[PDB]
C-alpha cells in the first residue's frame, strides 16, 4: 500500500519556514514560532534534567509545532494521491 | 360513536376508575384525616 | 466610509471583485448565482480582511 | 432537485381504529390470546420500521410523531413558567437570590405532606427547586410574575400548534418520501434556520433584553425600579446610559466599526463577581459567534441554485486506500434508514449533553447558580444521565440498522463493512483495552486498599506514596491559566476558574476554584476511560456481531429482539444486538455512577463550600479527597456513609421525601433483580399453578396469562435497575447538598 | 434581444405586463413574476401613497397635534411611539388576510392578474383590451417613478441638512 | 370568485348564512370541517351579546346593594365584590349546568352533522318565529351580524380603560 516514500524533509522546511519569519509577537513567542522553540531546546539539550510544566517555550512549542509537522507530512503523503 | 369504546379499554377505564377510587381516598382524607379507628 | 481614497470600501470592492472571479471559476456559469453567491463570498473574504486588517495593523 | 410534494387527505380522522387496539400490525391484529400481546402492544407500538416497509408512511407516521413530543416538550415548559408564574417565590427570590433557597411546586397539605414544604424563605414555602430555571431566568431577565403567566400561555399556544402541527401532517396534509429525502435542505434549514437563526435571535433577546436588565439587577436594583424590557426598545436613552454604544446605532456596524461594540460584546471570559456567573455581554457576543458561524456553515449544501455541495459527491471523493471504496455508499444508507440517522443524532445528541454538564459545572453560565449549589450539581447530573443514555440508543440503533435496514448490495466494499471484515481485531483491541484499564484503574484501588489496610501506607498512591501525578492534565491545565494573556490575546481572564487565577466569591459561597489534580483525579480519570471503554466494547459488540456472529450465523433472520438461539452451542442466551444494548444499559449506570460520584466528591473538598474573613477557605468536606479518593475504604466511608448522614437524617424535616426516594429506588433496584436472574420457565407454571387456583372458582381470565416474555422479563429488569438505582443516587445527591447549600 | 438591454435575449414574455422585459440579472429566471409582479406593484404602491404622503407632510388641513416633527427620522422618532404602532398594526392586519392569500395563491398557481382586484369607482376598465394594460403600464411607471422620487427625498435631505423637499427650491 | 373579495371561490362555505359573502380568507376551513366553528361563532356571539347588553345595562345604573361601579371591569371591586357574597359562584354553576347537560350532547349533533349548529329549540314567539326558508334565515343573520358587532363592541367596551378609567357613559361624556 505505501507506494510512494519518496521524501520526507520537504515537510520540515514546508513547515519551520511558513512559521518561522511571521512573529506574531504579543504570545509566548516574541519572536517566530519556530526561533522560540529552536532557540529553546538548545538551552536544555547537553543533558539538561529540567524542563518542568512551568516551562512554556519549550513544552508548548512540543505540541504546537509537532501538531502541525505530522498533519503536514500526513497532506504530505496525500501529496502522493496524485500519483 | 366508536370514542366510548376507546374509553371502555382496559387502561382508560382502570384511569378513570383508580381515578375516581384514588379521589375517594384522598377527598376521604382531607375530609376525615388521621382515621385510625373504625 | 469615505470615499475614494483609501479606506474601507477600497479594500471591500478588490475582495468582491477576486471573490467574482473565484465564481468564474467554482462552476463558472455567468448566471445570478454567481453573483449572489460569489459577490457574497469575495464579501466574507472582505470582512474577514478589514477588521483583521483593523486588528493586527494599521487599516 | 428541490420540491415539495405533499400528499393531502390522507388518513381520516376517526375515532373507529381507536376502538381496535393493536390496527397498526398485521401480526398484532388477531387478538388477545394470551397477555403477551398486551406487552407486545406497546412495544411494537413504536415500531414505524417494522409496521408496513413503505417507507412513505413510516416516514409520515414519524414526523408527525415528532410534534408530539414537541407537543409534550411544550406542555412541559409552559408547565415549568406557569409554575415559576402561580406557585413560585421567583419574585421573592429575585431580591437576595444567595439567602432565599429556590422553590415553585408548594405540597397539597393532605396527610403530613405538607411537611414537605420546605420553609426557603421568600414569605412562603414548598419544596425546593434545584431544576434552577430561576437562574436561567434572571439570565432571561424575566422580572416580573406576568412574563411567566405569559411565557406559559404561549408554551400552551405552541403546544396546540404542534398537536394541530402533528395532526395536520399525517392525517390531512403528508408529505411524500421526496420531501423527506431532500437532506441537503434539511441540513441546509437546521444549520442556517434552527440553529442560526436562533442563536442570532437569541443574541437579539441578550442584547436588547438581559444586558440591561441584568446590568441593572448586578448594580442591585430591586426589581420595580427596573423598567420592562419592552421599555428598553422605544427609547435608547434607557440603554444609552447603561451602555454607550446603542447611542451610535447600527452605523458602526454597517460601517465595519466593530470596535465601537466593546460595550454590549466583548470576550472575556471569568466570571462575574457579583453575580458569580458568565457576562452576558461575553454570552450575547457568543452566540453572535455561533450565528454568523452557523449561518455560514448552513450554505453548504446545493439544493435547486446549483452552489453548495451534495452529500453524494463529498463522501465519494474520500477513496482511501486502506478503504479501499471509500464512503461510496453512505448517503444511500442514511437517506433510507431511519435507525442509522438515530444512532448518529442519538450518541452525538448524548455526548452534547454531557459536553453540557462539564460546561455547565465549570463554567456557570446562569447568574448566582454557582451559589446555591444544588442548581450547580443536578444539572451537571441529569445532563449526565439522558448524556448517557441517549449514547446506548446510538449501540441500539446501529444495531438495529445492522439487523433491520442493512443491505449488502450498496454496502460492498465501502468503509462501513470493512470494519466487520475485521471485527475481530475491533472487538479484541477492545477487550484488550477493558482488562488492561480494568487492572491498571482499579487494581490501584484494591492496591491501595490493601495497603492502607496492611498499614504500609507508605506502598500505596498517595501523594506522600507513590505519587501517579497526571502529568497531562495539570499541563493543559497550566496552559489555560497562561490562556488570556498569551494565546487568547484580547481576552482578560482565563476561559474558566477551573483552570487559572484565584476563586471567585459571591456571597461568602465559592463559586469557581481551581480544581487541582493530583495522583487520585489520575486513578478515577482512568475508571472513566475504563468504564467507557467497556461500553464501547459492548455497544461495538451489539453492532459488528448484530447481524452474522461466528457464534450464531444468521441474527439477520431471527431478528433484533430475539432472546436466544437456545440451549444449542452449549447455550446461547442473551446474545442478540438487542442484548448487548441491555448490559450498555447496566454499565451505563456504572460508568455514570462513577462519574457523578466523581464529581459530587471532588467538589465538595476541591471546590464548593464557604469563606470566611480573610480569605480564608472552608469546603464542605474540608479537602478530603486526596488522601481518601485513592482507596475504596475511603471512598465507601468518606463519601457513600459520611454524605449520607444528611439524607438519612432526615425524618421529620422537609428533606423526608427524599428519605421516602432513597429507601424505595433501592426497593425498585432490589425489586429489578428477581427480574433479571428468574426466568420465565419459572414464573410460567407458577402462574399456571395460580391458573388453577382461578380454574376452581371460575375466575379464569380469559386474555390467558403468560409470563412475560424473555426480552420482556429482561428489559424490566433494565427499566427498573436504572429507576431504582439513579433515584437512590437522585435523593441522595439532593438530600445531601440542599442540607448545605 | 428585448429593446431595453445589451443584445442578450431574455426568456421571459409569460403575462406580466409592461412589455420592455428588462432582466439583466435574471432574478424573474429563480422566482416567479406573480411573486415578483405583486412585489413591483405593491412597493409601487407605498412609493405612490408615500410620495404625497410627503407631499402633504408640509401642507394645509392637518389632525393638528404637531409642528415641531416636521421632518422625517424626527417623525420616525415622535409617531413610531405612541401614534404610528397602529398605522402598523391596521395593514399588518389587513396583511395577514389579504396580502397572505394574495402572494401565496398566486406563488401556489391560482391564476390572477397580481393587483388584487379592489375597488375601482374609477377607470376605463370595461373594454377588456389594452387600455387596461396600459393603465398597468401607466401604473407601475408611475409606481417605479414615485420610487425613485423616494430616493429623492429620502436624498433631498441627509445631504441637504433633514431639510424639506420644496423649500429646497426656495 | 364565489366570495366577493380578493380570490378564493367557494373554498368549503358558500351557502351559509353571509349575506353579504363568505369572509373565510384564513386557511381554517381548509381543515377544520366547519361545523365546530359554526357552533363556535354561534355561542360566542350569543354570550357576546349577552356581554354587551350586560355592560350598558349596568352602565344605566342599578344594583340591589353593592358599591358604586365606576367600570364594569377591573375584578376587585365589581368582580369580588360579587364573589365575597358568595354570588357569582351559582351563576357559574348553573351554566356549568347548561353546557355540560344540553350543550354536550347538543355539540354532539354537532358532531354527526344533523343540527344547523345553532338551535336550542327556542321560539317563544307568535307571528315572526319562522321555523323555515325566509324569516330564519334572515333573521339568523340578524343573530349573527349583531352577535359579531358585539364581539369587536364587547372588545372596545373592554379595552376603554388605559386613557378613560371611567364608565363608557363617561366615555361619551368625553368628546
Ligand atoms: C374523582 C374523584 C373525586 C371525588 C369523588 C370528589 C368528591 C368531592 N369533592 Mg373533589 N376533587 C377531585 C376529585 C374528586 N372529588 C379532584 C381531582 C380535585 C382537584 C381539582 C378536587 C377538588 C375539589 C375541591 C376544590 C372541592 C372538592 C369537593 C368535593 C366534595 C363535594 C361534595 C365531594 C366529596 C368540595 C368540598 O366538599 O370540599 C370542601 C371542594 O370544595 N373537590
Ligand atoms: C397494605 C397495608 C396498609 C394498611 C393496612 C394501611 C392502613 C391504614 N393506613 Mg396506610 N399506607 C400504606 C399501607 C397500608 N396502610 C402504604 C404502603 C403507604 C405508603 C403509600 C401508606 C400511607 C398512609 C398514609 C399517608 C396514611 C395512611 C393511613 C392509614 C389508616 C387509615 C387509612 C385511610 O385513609 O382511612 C380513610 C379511608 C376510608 C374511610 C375509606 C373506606 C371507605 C369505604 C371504601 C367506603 C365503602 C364502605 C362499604 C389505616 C390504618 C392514614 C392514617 O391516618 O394513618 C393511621 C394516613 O394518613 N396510610
Ligand atoms: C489577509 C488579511 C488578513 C489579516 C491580516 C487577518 C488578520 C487577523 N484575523 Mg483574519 N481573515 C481573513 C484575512 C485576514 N485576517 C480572511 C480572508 C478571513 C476569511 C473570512 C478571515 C477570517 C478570520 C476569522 C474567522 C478570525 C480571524 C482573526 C484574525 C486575527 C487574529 C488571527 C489569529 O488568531 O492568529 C488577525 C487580526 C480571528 C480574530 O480573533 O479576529 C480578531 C478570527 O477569529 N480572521
Ligand atoms: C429554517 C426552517 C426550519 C426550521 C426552523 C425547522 C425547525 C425544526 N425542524 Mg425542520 N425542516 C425544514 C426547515 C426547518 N425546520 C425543512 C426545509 C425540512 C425539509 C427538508 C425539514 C424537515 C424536518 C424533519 C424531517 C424534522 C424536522 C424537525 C424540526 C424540529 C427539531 C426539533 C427542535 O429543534 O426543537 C426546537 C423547536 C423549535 C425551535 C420550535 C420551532 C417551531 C417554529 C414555529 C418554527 C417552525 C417553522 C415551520 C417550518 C413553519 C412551517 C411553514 C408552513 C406554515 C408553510 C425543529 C422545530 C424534526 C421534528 O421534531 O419535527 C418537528 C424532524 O423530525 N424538520
Ligand atoms: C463487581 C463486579 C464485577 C467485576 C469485578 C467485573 C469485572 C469485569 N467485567 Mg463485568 N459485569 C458485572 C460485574 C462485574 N464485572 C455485572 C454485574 C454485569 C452485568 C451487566 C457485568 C457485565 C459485563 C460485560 C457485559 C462485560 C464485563 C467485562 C468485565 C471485565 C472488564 C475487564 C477488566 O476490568 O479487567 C480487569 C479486572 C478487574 C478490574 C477485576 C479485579 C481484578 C484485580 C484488579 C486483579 C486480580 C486479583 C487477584 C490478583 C487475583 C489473583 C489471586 C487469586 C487467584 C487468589 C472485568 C473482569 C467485559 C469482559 O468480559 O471483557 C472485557 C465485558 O464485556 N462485565
Ligand atoms: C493491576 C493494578 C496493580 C498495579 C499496577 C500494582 C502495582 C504494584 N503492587 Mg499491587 N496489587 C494489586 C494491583 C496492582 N498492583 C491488586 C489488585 C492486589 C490485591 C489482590 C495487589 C496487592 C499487592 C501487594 C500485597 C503488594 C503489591 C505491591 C505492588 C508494587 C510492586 C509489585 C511488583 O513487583 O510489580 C510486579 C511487576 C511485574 C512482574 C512486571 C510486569 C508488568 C510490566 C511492567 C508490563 C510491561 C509490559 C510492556 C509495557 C509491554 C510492551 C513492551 C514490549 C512491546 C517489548 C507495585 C506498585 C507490593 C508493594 O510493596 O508495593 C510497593 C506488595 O507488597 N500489590
Ligand atoms: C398613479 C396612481 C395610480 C394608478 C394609475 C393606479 C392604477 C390602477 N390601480 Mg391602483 N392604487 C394606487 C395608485 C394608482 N393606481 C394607490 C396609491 C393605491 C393604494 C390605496 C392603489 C390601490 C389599488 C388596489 C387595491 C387596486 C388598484 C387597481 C388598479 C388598476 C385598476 C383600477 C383603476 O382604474 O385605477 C384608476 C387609478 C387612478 C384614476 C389613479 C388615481 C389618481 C389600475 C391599473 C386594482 C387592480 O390592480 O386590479 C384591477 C386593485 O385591485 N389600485
Ligand atoms: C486517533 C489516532 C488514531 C490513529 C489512526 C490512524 C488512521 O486514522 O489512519 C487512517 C486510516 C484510513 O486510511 P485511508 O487512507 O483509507 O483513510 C481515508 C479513508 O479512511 C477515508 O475515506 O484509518 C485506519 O486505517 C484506522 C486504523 C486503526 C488504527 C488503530 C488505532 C485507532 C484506535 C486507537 C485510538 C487511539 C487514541 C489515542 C489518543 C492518543
Ligand atoms: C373583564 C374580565 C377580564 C377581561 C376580559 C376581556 C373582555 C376578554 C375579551 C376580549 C375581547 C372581547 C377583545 C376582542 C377585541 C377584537 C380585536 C381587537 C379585533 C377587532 C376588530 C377585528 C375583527 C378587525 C375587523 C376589521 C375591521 C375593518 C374596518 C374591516 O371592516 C374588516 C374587519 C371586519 C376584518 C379580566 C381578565 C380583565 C378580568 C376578569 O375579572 C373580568
Ligand atoms: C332572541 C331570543 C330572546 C332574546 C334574547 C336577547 C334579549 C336578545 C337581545 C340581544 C341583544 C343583546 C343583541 C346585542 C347586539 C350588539 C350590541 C347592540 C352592541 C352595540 C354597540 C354599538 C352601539 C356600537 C357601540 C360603539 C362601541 C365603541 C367601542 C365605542 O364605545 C362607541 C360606541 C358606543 C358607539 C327572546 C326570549 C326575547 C325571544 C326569543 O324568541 C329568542
Ligand atoms: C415476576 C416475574 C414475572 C411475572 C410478572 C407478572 C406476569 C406481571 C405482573 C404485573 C401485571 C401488570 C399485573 C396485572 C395487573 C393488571 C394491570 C390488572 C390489575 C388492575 C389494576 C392494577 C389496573 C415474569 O413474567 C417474568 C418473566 C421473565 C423473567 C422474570 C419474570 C418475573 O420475575
Amino acid at each position: 500500500y505505501p507506494l510512494n516514500p519518496a521524501v520526507i524533509f520537504i515537510a520540515l522546511i514546508g513547515w519551520s519556514a511558513v512559521a518561522a519569519i511571521p512573529s506574531n509577537i504579543p504570545v509566548l513567542g516574541g519572536t517566530g514560532l519556530t526561533q522560540a522553540f529552536l532557540a529553546s531546546i538548545q538551552r536544555l539539550l547537553a543533558q539538561y534534567p529540567t524542563g518542568p510544566k512551568l516551562d512554556d517555550p519549550f513544552w508548548f512549542y512540543l505540541i504546537v509545532y509537532h501538531v502541525g509537522l505530522f498533519a503536514l507530512l500526513i497532506f504530505g503523503q496525500i501529496g502522493y494521491a496524485g500519483y | 360513536m366508536n370514542l366510548k369504546k376507546y374509553l371502555s379499554t382496559a387502561p382508560v377505564v382502570a384511569t378513570l376508575w383508580l381515578f375516581l377510587t384514588a379521589g375517594i381516598l384522598i377527598e376521604l382524607n382531607r375530609f376525615f384525616p388521621d382515621s385510625l379507628f373504625y | 466610509m469615505i470615499t475614494i481614497p483609501y479606506t474601507i470600501p477600497t479594500i471591500m470592492v478588490i475582495s468582491n471583485l477576486v471573490g467574482v472571479a473565484v465564481g468564474r471559476y467554482a462552476l463558472g456559469r455567468s448566471d445570478l448565482t454567481q453573483l449572489i453567491a460569489s459577490m457574497c463570498f469575495g464579501h466574507i473574504i472582505g470582512v474577514g480582511i478589514v477588521l483583521g486588517l483593523s486588528n493586527m495593523g494599521v487599516i | 432537485q428541490v420540491k415539495v410534494v405533499v400528499d393531502r387527505d390522507v388518513v381520516p380522522t376517526s375515532f373507529e381504529k381507536w376502538a381496535k387496539p393493536g390496527h397498526f400490525s398485521r401480526s398484532l391484529a388477531k387478538g388477545p390470546k394470551t397477555t403477551t400481546w398486551i406487552w407486545n402492544l406497546h412495544a411494537d407500538a413504536h415500531d414505524f420500521d417494522s409496521h408496513t416497509s413503505s417507507l412513505e408512511e413510516v416516514s409520515r407516521k414519524i414526523f408527525s410523531a415528532h410534534f408530539g413530543q414537541l407537543a409534550i416538550i411544550f406542555i412541559w415548559l409552559s408547565g415549568m413558567y406557569f409554575h415559576g408564574a402561580r406557585f413560585s417565590n421567583y419574585v421573592a427570590w429575585l431580591s437576595n437570590p444567595t439567602g432565599i433557597k429556590p422553590s415553585a411546586q408548594v405540597v397539597w397539605p393532605i396527610v403530613g405532606q405538607q411537611i414537605l414544604n420546605a420553609d426557603v424563605g421568600g414569605g412562603m414555602q414548598g419544596i425546593q427547586i434545584t431544576s434552577g430555571l430561576f437562574q436561567l431566568w434572571r439570565a432571561s431577565g424575566i422580572v416580573n410574575e406576568l412574563q411567566l403567566y405569559v411565557t406559559a400561555l404561549g408554551g400552551l399556544g405552541m403546544a396546540g400548534l404542534m398537536i394541530f402541527a402533528g395532526w395536520f401532517h399525517y392525517h390531512k396534509a403528508a408529505p411524500k418520501l421526496e420531501w423527506f429525502q431532500n437532506v441537503e435542505s434539511m441540513l441546509n434549514h437546521h444549520l442556517a434556520g434552527l440553529l442560526g437563526l436562533g442563536s442570532l435571535s437569541w443574541a437579539g433577546h441578550q442584547i436588547h433584553v438581559s444586558l440591561p436588565i441584568n446590568k441593572l439587577l448586578d448594580a442591585g436594583v430591586a426589581p420595580s425600579s427596573i423598567p420592562l424590557p419592552h421599555e428598553f426598545i422605544l427609547n435608547r436613552n434607557l440603554m444609552a446610559e447603561l451602555y454607550p454604544s446603542f447611542q451610535q446605532g447600527l452605523v458602526p456596524f454597517f460601517t465595519l466599526n466593530w470596535k465601537q461594540y466593546s460595550d454590549i460584546l466583548t470576550f472575556k471570559g471569568g466570571l462575574s463577581p457579583v453575580t458569580g456567573g458568565l457576562w452576558l455581554t461575553d454570552v450575547a457576543h457568543h452566540h453572535l459567534a455561533i450565528a454568523v458561524l452557523f449561518l455560514v456553515a448552513g450554505h453548504m449544501y446545493r439544493t435547486n441554485w446549483g452552489i453548495g455541495h451534495s452529500i453524494k459527491q463529498i463522501l465519494e471523493a474520500h477513496k482511501g486506500p486502506l478503504t479501499g471504496e471509500g464512503h461510496k455508499g453512505l448517503y444511500e444508507i442514511l437517506t433510507t434508514s431511519w435507525h442509522a440517522n438515530l444512532a448518529i443524532n442519538l450518541a452525538m445528541l448524548g455526548s452534547l449533553s454531557i459536553i453540557v454538564a462539564h460546561h455547565m459545572y465549570a463554567m456557570p453560565p446562569y447568574p448566582y447558580l454557582a451559589t446555591d449549589y444544588p442548581t450547580q450539581l443536578s444539572l451537571f447530573t441529569h445532563h449526565m444521565w439522558i448524556g448517557g443514555f441517549c449514547i446506548v440508543g446510538a449501540g441500539a440503533h446501529a444495531a438495529i440498522y445492522m439487523v433491520r435496514d442493512y443491505s449488502p448490495t450498496v454496502n460492498f466494499n465501502n468503509v462501513l463493512d470493512r470494519m466487520i471484515r475485521h471485527r475481530d481485531a475491533i472487538i479484541s483491541h477492545l477487550n484488550w483495552v477493558c482488562i488492561f484499564l480494568g487492572m491498571h484503574s482499579f487494581g490501584l484501588y484494591i492496591h491501595n486498599d490493601t495497603m492502607r489496610a496492611l498499614g504500609r501506607a507508605q506502598d500505596m498512591f498517595s501523594d506522600t506514596a507513590i505519587q501517579l501525578q497526571p502529568v497531562f492534565a495539570q499541563w493543559i491545565q497550566q496552559i489555560h491559566t497562561l490562556a488570556p494573556g498569551n494565546t487568547a490575546v484580547n481576552a482578560l481572564a482565563t476561559a474558566s476558574y477551573a483552570f487559572g487565577a484565584d476563586t471567585v466569591t459571591v456571597g461568602s459561597k465559592i463559586a469557581m476554584m481551581p480544581i487541582k489534580l493530583g495522583t487520585a483525579d489520575f486513578m478515577v480519570h482512568h475508571i472513566h476511560a475504563f468504564t467507557i471503554h467497556v461500553t464501547t466494547l459492548i455497544l461495538l459488540k451489539g453492532v459488528l456481531y448484530a447481524r452474522n456472529s461466528r457464534l450464531i450465523p444468521d441474527k439477520a433472520n431471527l431478528g433484533f429482539r430475539f432472546p436466544c438461539d437456545g440451549p444449542g452451542r452449549g447455550g446461547t442466551c442473551q446474545v442478540s444486538a438487542w442484548d448487548h444494548v441491555f448490559l450498555g444499559l447496566f454499565w451505563m449506570y456504572n460508568a455514570l455512577s462513577i462519574v457523578i460520584f466523581h464529581f459530587s466528591w471532588k467538589m465538595q473538598s476541591d471546590v464548593w463550600g464557604t469563606v470566611t474573613s480573610n480569605g480564608a477557605i472552608s469546603h464542605i468536606t474540608g479537602g478530603n479527597f486526596a488522601q481518601s479518593a485513592i482507596t475504596i475504604n475511603g471512598w465507601l466511608r468518606d463519601f457513600l456513609w459520611a454524605q449520607a448522614s444528611q439524607v438519612i437524617q432526615s425524618y421529620g424535616s422537609s428533606l423526608s421525601a427524599y428519605g421516602l426516594m432513597f429507601l424505595g429506588a433501592h426497593f425498585v433496584w432490589a425489586f429489578s433483580l428477581m427480574f433479571l436472574f428468574s426466568g420465565r420457565g419459572y414464573w410460567q407454571e407458577l402462574i399456571e399453578s395460580i391458573v388453577w387456583a382461578h380454574n376452581k372458582l371460575k375466575v379464569a381470565p380469559a386474555i390467558a396469562p403468560r409470563a412475560l416474555s424473555i426480552t420482556q422479563g429482561r428489559a424490566v429488569g433494565v427499566a427498573h435497575y436504572l429507576l431504582g438505582g439513579i433515584a437512590t443516587t437522585w435523593a441522595f445527591f439532593l438530600a445531601r447538598i440542599i442540607a448545605v447549600g | 434581444v428585448p429593446f431595453a438591454p445589451v443584445p442578450e435575449a431574455v426568456r421571459e414574455s409569460g403575462l406580466a405586463g409592461s412589455e420592455a422585459e428588462f432582466d439583466p440579472l435574471m432574478i424573474t429566471s429563480y422566482l416567479p413574476i406573480s411573486w415578483m409582479r405583486e412585489s413591483e406593484v405593491k412597493h409601487g404602491r407605498i412609493a405612490m401613497l408615500a410620495f404625497v404622503g410627503t407631499l402633504a407632510q408640509q401642507a394645509y388641513q392637518f389632525p393638528w397635534y404637531k409642528g415641531a416633527p416636521t421632518t422625517l427620522v424626527g417623525a420616525h422618532d415622535h409617531f413610531v411611539t405612541t401614534a404610528l404602532a397602529q398605522i402598523l398594526l391596521f395593514t399588518s392586519a389587513f396583511e395577514i388576510v389579504a396580502g397572505v392569500p394574495a402572494a401565496i395563491q398566486t406563488v401556489r398557481g391560482s391564476g390572477r392578474l397580481p393587483g388584487y382586484y379592489g375597488f375601482d369607482p374609477l377607470g376605463l376598465w370595461g373594454k377588456d383590451e389594452a387600455s387596461r394594460k396600459r393603465m398597468e403600464l401607466a401604473e407601475v411607471k408611475n409606481g417605479r417613478l414615485a420610487m425613485i422620487a423616494m430616493l429623492a427625498l429620502w436624498h433631498q435631505e441627509v445631504l441637504s441638512g433633514g431639510m424639506g423637499v420644496i423649500e429646497q427650491l426656495v | 370568485p364565489s366570495m366577493p373579495f380578493l380570490k378564493r371561490p367557494s373554498k368549503l362555505d358558500g351557502s351559509l348564512p353571509g349575506g353579504e359573502g363568505c369572509f373565510d380568507p384564513l386557511g381554517f376551513t381548509e381543515v377544520f370541517s366547519l361545523e365546530w366553528l359554526r357552533e363556535a361563532e354561534i355561542k360566542h356571539c350569543r354570550v357576546a351579546m349577552l356581554a354587551v347588553l350586560g355592560v350598558i345595562a349596568q352602565e344605566f345604573g342599578t344594583f340591589d346593594f353593592y358599591n358604586a361601579k365606576s367600570k364594569l371591569q377591573l375584578s376587585p371591586d365589581l368582580h369580588n365584590q360579587f364573589v365575597q357574597n358568595g354570588a357569582l359562584q351559582q351563576i357559574l354553576l348553573f351554566v356549568c349546568a347548561w353546557e355540560f347537560i344540553v350543550g354536550l350532547p347538543a355539540l354532539i349533533e354537532s358532531v354527526n352533522g344533523n343540527r344547523e349548529p345553532g338551535y336550542f329549540g327556542f321560539d317563544p314567539l307568535k307571528l315572526g318565529g319562522t321555523v323555515g326558508s325566509a324569516q330564519w334565515k334572515r333573521m339568523q343573520a340578524g343573530e349573527l351580524r349583531n352577535g359579531r358587532l358585539a364581539m369587536i363592541a364587547f372588545g372596545g367596551f373592554f379595552h376603554q380603560q388605559l386613557l378613560t378609567k371611567q364608565g363608557i357613559i363617561e366615555q361619551l361624556a368625553h368628546f
